């Protein structure tokens, strides 16, 4: 009946850091999927198991809009079965991922001359991420066999590194706002329809 | 958790922190070099200091992982490069002593001034003052004055500093387990643990000396022909059998014989190819020059310049109030930011340099995917060689005709080619004995094979014997004539210009072979040959990841530096030189000096 709050997710003033990726549950609303275009410099729209052509002909039990910022190179890692720092440690898509990955260049917004250090990513982790896992822990990563004592030092690194986006970065290092639409299918009334 | 894994994880931290801090330093250096302000000075120093302090911190951090415990050679390469960066090998006093010496020698070189003997009020710096004399003056005494005054006033200042510089630099090298500082410099070519591609530091001297032997016949005939032409212009100053006076070689040291072309051009009637007028005729600008340069690398399958290149590069002089350091440099700031700083004029020379500097960019973009510590040329000579071969193809009449800068009604006779090769040999061939002998002297000085009381004795013994160049004024050991050159007094290895010269023709010969080029090598343009660009790219993307021997083989099919392509490039001149030196003495006598 009411419009799904995609403008909140896509047009958010600040996206979440990819290590702390924002998840927005989309439910009980009409999902207008042709509104997903912000006239962005490098738009990306790839779906899996679902058809982006006429995406508004299907009901879904729940839609999970996951939003975060990575750099241009790492957008390829937002895809099923991909490997890399973002997929392993920040945002892993399942092999059977049912949904779409929307990404676009946000150098206008998320880059600063002095360097935008708002956006972080997890550089180290004892293990990779389960699909849709989120690790916001700032516990010092233990690379050596000595203790870390909660402070960064030799073989003890803070697991989060900042992108430091600057507008003069190359396209592969420029910030890219990424929205992952995760379409859920259950035994439930499937209350996310809408042409 | 092993210790290679620790190093792997440590390099992961360093790569991400270094790229950010290096970018800030590079951009701060960029903003100074395009907007010369006392602010942009300061921000450059602050970013440079924060980058050096990070590197010193990471160098000490990297050393806590011993090398014998890493099997991964890629990790060991980055770890070794970070540990070899370790400044804490000398005592903080001797490190401070050395840095003070390096700054003072650098300051003496860049601020050293000589004043006219008749009127001591007017004083000249090396650049542009003394360099203007050395490159353009035809007057013997004025050239003798500027050559001697630079070495007598500025060189003598550097003698005590260079003596202490050698001691501390050797002490540094001996503490890094190198034989001496010359051995330390030769470590740039060292390869270990890669069977079939290993290369020792000592092998560099042998390869340089072995290849210089094959250079000698070409150089002696070039030296003999240049001497014969200079002797005609200076009958009372040049012996037909003696060495060339050091002040009559085209620059302050005879590093290049380029400015001898006017006095040594084979056929001065036939005009040289200069498309500068054609560029102005067609209303070319700096944007057109780099677009044409970008078009050249696209033709060989290399990518176009990034969108940030055109936006963020400086391709023209800002002029007006905004001053800039106009030295043509290609900038790899990291994180996808590749720029060219160049105060480009609408001239053929700047047209070729744009191809040259963009050639560095193509090298930078190709290994941008490599780890930060491996983002460099395969060795010190690779990057310069890559840039040189672009200007080689871009300057050919075939390339200049294909882009509408040389009209088809121009035809190339063998006399203009001999003219062109002679000009090339003056710069390219003439520098090799200068480069080898200078670096040989520095190698022997670091090795201790030259005592302090025979530095200038041996420096000029080797100048006469190897370069065929004689000092015009006797020099005692109060002089330091090598330090009168930038690289010696500014602590830069010099054999890179010898190896690069042999690399570039190895590269060009291979790419032209890939381009299916028929004819003499010097006429070759690699344009529109994706096979040539692919063969070049298979090395460019390597960066420092693979041994330079392998990166060389990925282009030329040979694991070692080879002089044959250099001689192949100059063979039409070499045969012409031997014919032209039919009734001329080839070789030189070291005993002859213009001061009798
Ligand atoms: C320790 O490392 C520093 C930094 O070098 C930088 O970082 C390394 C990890 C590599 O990635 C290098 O490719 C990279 O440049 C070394 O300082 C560097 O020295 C070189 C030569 O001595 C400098 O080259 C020249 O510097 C002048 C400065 O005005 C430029 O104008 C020239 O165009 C040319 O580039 C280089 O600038 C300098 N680095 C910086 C940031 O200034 C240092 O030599 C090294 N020490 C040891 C013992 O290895
Ligand atoms: C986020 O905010 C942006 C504004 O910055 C919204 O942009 C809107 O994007 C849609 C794309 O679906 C545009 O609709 C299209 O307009 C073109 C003509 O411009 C038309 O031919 C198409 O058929 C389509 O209707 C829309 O014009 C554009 N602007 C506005 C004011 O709506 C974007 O919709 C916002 N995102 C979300 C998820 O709400
Ligand atoms: C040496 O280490 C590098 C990594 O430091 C290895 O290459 C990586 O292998 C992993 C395994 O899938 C990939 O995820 C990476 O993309 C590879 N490259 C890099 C740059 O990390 C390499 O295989 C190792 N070699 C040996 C002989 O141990
Ligand atoms: C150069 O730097 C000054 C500050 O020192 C700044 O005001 C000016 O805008 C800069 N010029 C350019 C062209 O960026
Ligand atoms: C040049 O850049 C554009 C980006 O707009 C790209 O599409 C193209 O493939 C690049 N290379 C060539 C040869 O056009
Ligand atoms: C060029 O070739 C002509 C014959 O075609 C010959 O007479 C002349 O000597 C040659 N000149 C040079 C410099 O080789
Ligand atoms: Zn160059």
């Amino acid at each position: 009946t009411n419009l799904c709050p995609f403008d909140e997710v896509f047009n958010a003033t600040r996206f979440a850091s990819v290590y702390a990726w924002n998840r927005k549950r989309i439910s009980n609303c009409v999902a207008d999927y042709s509104v997903l275009y912000n006239f962005a410099p490098f738009f990306t729209f790839k779906c899996y198991g679902v058809s982006p052509t006429k995406l508004n002909d299907l009901c879904f039990t729940n839609v999970y809009a996951d939003s975060f910022v990575i750099r241009g190179n790492e957008v390829r890692q937002i895809a099923p079965g991909q490997t890399g720092n973002i997929a392993d440690y920040n945002y892993k898509l399942p092999d059977d991922f049912t949904g779409c990955v929307i990404a676009w260049n946000s150098n206008k917004l998320d880059s600063k001359v002095s360097g935008n250090y708002n956006y972080l990513y997890r550089l180290f982790r004892k293990s990779n991420l389960k699909p849709f896992e989120r690790d916001i822990s700032t516990e010092i990563y233990q690379a050596g066999n000595k203790p870390c004592n909660g402070v960064a030092g030799f073989n003890c690194y803070f697991p989060l590194r900042s992108y430091g986006f600057r507008p003069t970065y190359g396209v592969g290092h420029q910030p890219y706002r990424v929205v992952v639409l995760s379409f859920e299918l259950l035994h439930a009334p499937a209350t996310v329809c809408g042409p | 958790s092993t210790i290679e894994e620790q190093a792997k994880t440590f390099l992961d931290k360093f790569n991400h922190e270094a790229e950010d801090l290096f970018y800030q330093s590079s951009l701060a250096s960029w903003n100074y070099n395009t907007n010369i302000t006392e602010e942009n000075v300061q921000n450059m120093n602050n970013a440079g200091d924060k980058w050096s302090a990070f590197l010193k911190e990471q160098s000490t951090l990297a050393q806590m992982y011993p090398l014998q415990e890493i099997q991964n050679l890629t990790v060991k390469l980055q770890l070794q490069a970070l540990q070899q960066n370790g400044s804490s090998v000398l005592s903080e006093d001797k490190s401070k002593r050395l840095n003070t010496i390096l700054n003072t020698m650098s300051t003496i070189y860049s601020t050293g001034k000589v004043c006219n003997p008749d009127n001591p009020q007017e004083c000249l710096l090396l650049e542009p003052g003394l360099n203007e004399i050395m490159a353009n003056s035809l007057d013997y005494n004025e050239r003798l004055w500027a050559w001697e005054s630079w070495r007598s006033e500025v060189g003598k200042q550097l003698r005590p500093l260079y003596e202490e510089y050698v001691v501390l630099k050797n002490e540094m090298a001996r503490a890094n387990h190198y034989e001496d500082y010359g051995d330390y410099w030769r470590g740039d070519y060292e390869v270990n643990g890669v069977d079939g591609y290993d290369y020792s530091r000592g092998q560099l001297i042998e390869d340089v000396e072995h290849t210089f032997e094959e250079i000698k016949p070409l150089y002696e005939h070039l030296h003999a022909y240049v001497r014969a032409k200079l002797m005609n212009a200076y009958p009372s100053y040049i012996s037909p059998i003696g060495c060339l006076p050091a002040h009559l070689l085209g620059d302050m040291w005879g590093r290049f014989w380029t400015n001898l072309y006017s006095l040594t051009v084979p056929f001065g009637q036939k005009p040289n190819i200069d498309v500068t007028d054609a560029m102005v005729d067609q209303a070319w600008d700096a944007q057109r020059i780099f677009k044409e340069a970008e078009k050249f690398f696209v033709s060989v399958g290399l990518p176009n310049m990034t969108q940030g290149f055109w936006e963020n590069s400086m391709l023209t002089d800002p002029g007006n109030v905004q001053k800039a350091v106009c030295h043509p440099t290609a900038w790899d700031l990291g994180k996808g930011d590749f720029r060219i700083l160049m105060c480009t004029k609408v001239t053929m020379d700047d047209f070729l340099t744009a191809h040259h500097e963009m050639g560095h960019i193509q090298y930078d973009m190709a290994y941008a995917a490599q780890p930060f510590l491996l983002r460099n040329g395969a060795n010190e000579g690779f990057h310069e060689a890559v840039g040189e071969i672009m200007s080689l193809s871009a300057a050919t009449p075939k390339h200049l005709k294909s882009i509408g800068l040389l009209s088809p009604d121009f035809q190339e006779d063998n006399e203009t080619e001999i003219n062109f090769l002679l000009k090339q040999a003056l710069t390219i061939v003439g520098t090799l004995p200068f480069t080898y002998m200078l670096e040989k002297w520095r190698w022997m000085v670091f090795k201790g094979e030259i005592p302090k009381d025979q530095w200038m004795k041996k420096w000029w013994e080797m100048k006469r014997e190897i370069v065929g160049v004689v000092e015009p004024v006797p020099h005692d050991e109060t002089y330091c004539d090598p330090a009168s050159l930038f690289h010696v007094s500014n602590d830069y290895s010099f054999i890179r210009y010898y190896t690069r010269t042999l690399y570039q023709f190895q590269f060009q010969e291979a790419l032209c072979q890939a381009a299916k080029h028929e004819g003499p090598l010097h006429k070759c343009d690699i344009s529109n040959s994706t096979e040539a660009g692919q063969k070049l790219f298979n090395m460019l993307r390597l960066g420092k990841s693979e041994p330079w021997t392998l990166a060389l083989e990925n282009v030329v099919g040979a694991k070692n530096m080879n002089v044959r392509p250099l001689l192949n490039y100059f063979e039409p001149l070499f045969t012409w030189l031997k014919d032209q030196n039919k009734n001329s003495f080839v070789g030189w006598s070291t005993d002859w000096s213009p001061y009798a």
